[PDB]
DNA sequence: CTGTTGGCAAGCCAGGATCTGAACAATACCGTCATCGAGC
DNA sequence: GCTCGATGTTTTATTTATT
RNA sequence: AUAAACCGACGGUAUUGUUCAGAUCCUGGCUUGCCAACAGGAGUUCCCCGCGCCAGCGGGG
């Protein structure tokens, strides 16, 4: 009972642009569940499932934030590593991140996506945004400062 | 039915109702999991020892080692019914130990005893040595029939329900009692890790910190206690009372499994809970509901209504699995739905 | 009845009335869930040092485990009614430890000392020294009569309802006291994920930066304070005290577990907010609401209301399933006697809930 | 197959069903790790003292031995070593067209027989021989009035037995049983209170104790059953073994249970029919960790085995498993059984 | 393959007053994880290779006690933890059956308190061998130690 | 029927001290060799 | 067929570490 | 059918009573989100029906 991660990373890369771009247009996830074209994107995807659509309106609000942001990449980059290899985040962005509330966080990392520009392992993330809590924030911060910290 | 299976699950609030040499809060491994541990022997005790004990089955046994404080005490209280000498010498033959007038008289083990089955059994004495009968045939005729005594039992229930060895006197032939009854330790249905307390005592004549820095083990739970009576055994050891008196002493074994919690640390944590479901079942042979826990309940929305649901679910799978049909009330709260413990205690009273 | 049952909710503003050694707020874990904790001791402590206690009650008991700042302080205060020989002696009979001239005499452990009990001690010291009477055969014949020391205890209230222990000394024959007032922790009936306050110290001598950087756990809450007395036990422990008397105790008991809070951090916290709700149950046996919380209470326009209404439930559910018929008084802001103003609960207690 | 393996996975909570002589815990070192252990002994006794026992083998209808209706066989057997005066002297005696008999029976008739034979040589009879082998006697017929008992559980410990052959093996066997999983067993430190005594208690102990997901092993040899059931039938051999299965199920040693009270069902039991006994007690060498308890990993980690090595074992045959849990099952070899009762009557017959 | 105990002792004692506080004021060792000066502390000692994130978090709060509460001193095998916490007179005997008898988590806050009432002399390297295994022949050992001294 | 792109994301400096960590009482008994002849 | 009781014989080795 | 066979280590038991973690403390200074834009194109609509100039109009769906 797991999302196909990859399988909605190539279905955003092949969607039209008249529907990603009326995705892209949102402002917090929740608007999400006012646009066709986001049903139209993750109907295949048992969005009939409550659970499936939390996590689902958190990985689409990700995958929004650009269609050339999020350079998937493959064996794996973690997110930390990622906003840290593109050298461009500062630490109490991070922070900014992690100890922000409900939808605030996602804004955040929306914001965070758009500026890093990473390369990353997608389904990794995906799985983070799923079970995004204090064990995934925390591995984040873990991840970020050390990958900074060898730099 | 032979047997009277009492289930109960029971909240408790922060408290350390049971520690161990290290004040420590007893413990036990299940299901891979520690639980937290109320031992059965504190169970007991503190039923025994309960005000609903004394009101409504009666006086709990003298359990002592000290023969020398006891003889004094059955002089007190045996006095203006036997003379000093046969008291003496009865303590003296029961005992297997010769009572004088030291200051300390040991026996061989903390032993039980019941002062009105000492009073019958200084009546056999008197009447034995009046008739010129020394002690070895007074034992034989004793052993002849032992259903009268287990009467003097009737005046000592919590021997009758948890039994009593004796290795030295005439006890050890007399007084064999195996327990009616049975019980488990209470252990909880879910993982714990105990919290610790980081006390201080505060000097009212040192301005400059606390005079005592220390720290105390503590925890909430929802623990599961079980006891079956046996029945038959119960009717033995009271030297042949009906089914109706054993009923009723269950029924009274069902209150206070329901409703007794021990003492331990309540003045200064007060885990005075009663127990949110109990259930009493009839059966052949006895049946115990403790791996309804073995697989750790999870919390879900608290402790308590995952246990119960878990505890049913485990029911109908073994009543289904085993063909298990005794009679059987559930009391719940949160087979029979009890509005009401007495309605159950009745439902006992009355055979099922 | 017997036992008087205390049960309250009350809520506090972001506050911090309870900490450990490391400065964290005191938690317990219940029904799966982190409570905010507020230990028995202190609101014992809150309560006995409290200015409502001196008022009504009298003075608390002087606990110490220093026995030459006590021997020092016996020594003034007594120093008008017996010679200090007796009073050395006294307070050497009974602590087990030998009283000189040292500047450090420990006791076994902190230990609740009356001044009038001693006192009462010294009488009967002084008397067996004008019999020779040999201070084995003073312990026997003065055990011989525990209630009259017990009355010294009315001199010392907060001994009577929290108890004394002894490990050493005639005290361990004579001064064992069971504490006639039973209570808990504090909790919360909900969960809490504490805040923290990242506070800074600014130098006035210093331009850059500030002098000192720290941080302090806090937390709002809605507690469950539950407390009941044990009555014949009060009368007891108070020497064959009147039932009337234990009662007046009780309620006084009742005000300081609605109005009395820890002073802890109070001073830049100020969570000095009084109970919302206040049920006194009578009671036949000790009896705990804390499992109406048990699945904690979610918030729903506050916690406060819906604290209340798990509480009332409950307290239902338990009432008749138990047949619990003994009286039943209750008092709140928002078969069981409803108060507008706590004094009229309290003056129902007074009259043994009538 | 002649024999069937009766395999039971049963969770104990916290007691101490089973000690030595320092009351510690029986245990047993399995692949390197402790095991708490029930002793075969201890588990054999709990079966062969149950009221259930008494009530379904000890008062079994093929329970009593009649003498009369052996004397052809008898007279056959033993007519080799003696002649019929003798072996009907000896019959009539200790009574005071029957096909085959239980060797047990002509091993103690033939002691008999060479006892009066030697008898008459010496020149002697009456109260003499009649006293001289009372106790023989009283004995023998005792023995004569539980077969049922003596073919399953073997002869008692105090039997009376006296040839080679009278040393009846039981048709049942049954290992010690062991725990699927290591156990650090935990400590009881208990106080005993006198009412008399003011400061401290009067006895202060400690109790070793542990829970445990227990492995029972028994197996039961048909053929010999019945032939120590006087050539009784496949049938009813089945039905013996049937009981056995339920006691295995559900008999548990009395030991130290007024206190712990471990009064626990089996959550797993499985039949299974071969020409060669094995214990799967290997699937449980690798010591069995824990994952939401130690009992589901545990069935699972028998189902697991069997799927492995049960083809080539040569353990194809009937195979039934009834089950509490639902736990992915076994190979589809096996038939699912939902209730105790609808094994026991798949035992019946015959697989 | 072994952690370097004493570099991370040196690390630890020549830490910046800021990291230091933030590592301090940490109330259970898995809280540690929240720290970003921890992950910059315990880098280069192995950290990114789990079983050492295991022994690094328990050694990482001992140390967290205090820079002046662990005073290493040199071998003349060297003094044991269980041996120093005697030698300091300042600790009960009970407590050291508290600390060896307490479970996961709650014996490393245990024994952090018995740490700061000690500031035990100690060879460190050892108590953090000691630190890095901690089975339960490793606390018997303590308190036989303890026991021994006294 | 059709929805875009570039360019850019900061630095300084600062995290404390005082003082305190308990005592007493209690840790069981039985049986799991044998002989002989006597009295019962 | 026993239970009773006196009775054949014989014991002591230590005492501070570190997976 | 193996130093095998037959074969319980058994019975009794509160770890108890006493205890504020507490006093002091700005997170603070600087900063456009900004530049381009017709919502227009495109009559498929699958039936029954009534009246025609055959182009196309209606009522029931």
């Amino acid at each position: 009972d797991e999302i196909d991660a990859m399988a909605l990373y190539r279905a955003w890369q092949q969607l039209d642009n008249g529907s990603c771009a009326q995705i892209r247009r949102v402002s917090e996830p929740d608007e999400l569940r006012d646009i066709p074209a986001f049903y139209r994107l993750v109907q295949p995807f048992g969005w009939e499932n409550p659970r499936h659509q939390q996590a689902l309106l958190r990985m689409v609000f990700c995958l929004s934030a650009g269609k050339n942001v999020i350079r998937h990449q493959d064996k794996g980059i973690s997110l930390g590593r990622a906003l840290a290899n593109s050298g461009r985040i500062n630490e109490r962005r991070i922070f900014q991140l992690i100890r922000a509330d409900r939808t605030a966080d996602m804004v955040q990392l929306r914001r965070l996506l758009t500026h890093a520009e990473p390369v990353l392992d997608w389904p990794l993330m995906a799985r983070m945004l799923t079970w995004w809590g204090k064990r995934e924030r925390q591995q984040l911060l873990e991840d970020f400062v050390l990958t900074t910290n060898k730099n | 039915s032979n047997f009277i299976n009492i289930h109960v699950l029971i909240s408790h609030s922060p408290s350390c109702l049971n520690r161990d040499d290290m004040n420590m809060q007893k413990d036990a491994i299940f299901g891979g999991k520690r639980r937290v541990r109320i031992s059965s022997q504190s169970l007991k005790r503190a039923m025994r020892k309960s005000g609903y004990y004394a009101q409504n089955i009666g006086e709990s046994s003298l359990r002592t080692i000290h023969l020398a404080q006891l003889r004094d005490v059955l002089r007190q209280k045996l006095g203006e019914r036997f003379d000093q000498k046969i008291i003496d010498k009865t303590l003296a033959l029961l005992s297997g130990k010769s009572v004088d007038e030291a200051e300390k008289i040991s026996a061989d083990a903390v032993t039980p005893w019941v002062v009105g089955e000492i009073a019958w059994f200084c009546e056999q004495v008197a009447k034995a040595e009046a008739d010129n009968l020394d002690d070895k045939k007074l034992l034989k005729v004793l052993k002849e029939d032992i259903a009268a005594i287990r009467v003097n039992l009737q005046q000592g229930v919590d021997i009758a329900l948890s039994g009593r060895m004796a290795t030295s006197g005439m006890m050890t032939e007399l007084g064999k009692v195996d327990g009616a009854m049975s019980i488990a330790h209470a252990i909880t249905t879910h993982q714990v890790d105990s919290d610790i307390d980081w006390f201080t005592a505060v000097d009212d004549l040192q301005e400059q910190g606390s005079a005592h820095l220390g720290t105390q083990e503590f925890s909430s739970g929802v623990f599961y206690r079980y006891a079956n009576i046996n029945l038959a055994q119960l009717q033995e050891n009271l030297g042949g009372a009906s089914r109706e008196q054993a009923l009723e002493i269950a029924t009274h074994v069902v209150h206070m499994l329901a409703t007794e919690v021990p003492g331990a640390k309540q003045r200064t944590y007060a885990a005075f809970n009663p127990a949110d479901m109990v259930m009493v079942n009839f059966s052949d042979m006895p049946l115990s509901m403790a791996n309804a826990f073995e697989k750790a309940v999870k919390a879900k929305d608290g402790f308590l209504q995952p246990s119960i649901q878990a505890f049913n679910q485990y029911w109908d799978r073994v009543a289904n699995g085993y063909g298990l049909n005794g009679a059987a009330a559930q009391f719940s709260l949160s087979v029979k739905q009890m509005p009401t413990l007495e309605q159950l205690k009745s439902w006992v009273r009355n055979n099922g």
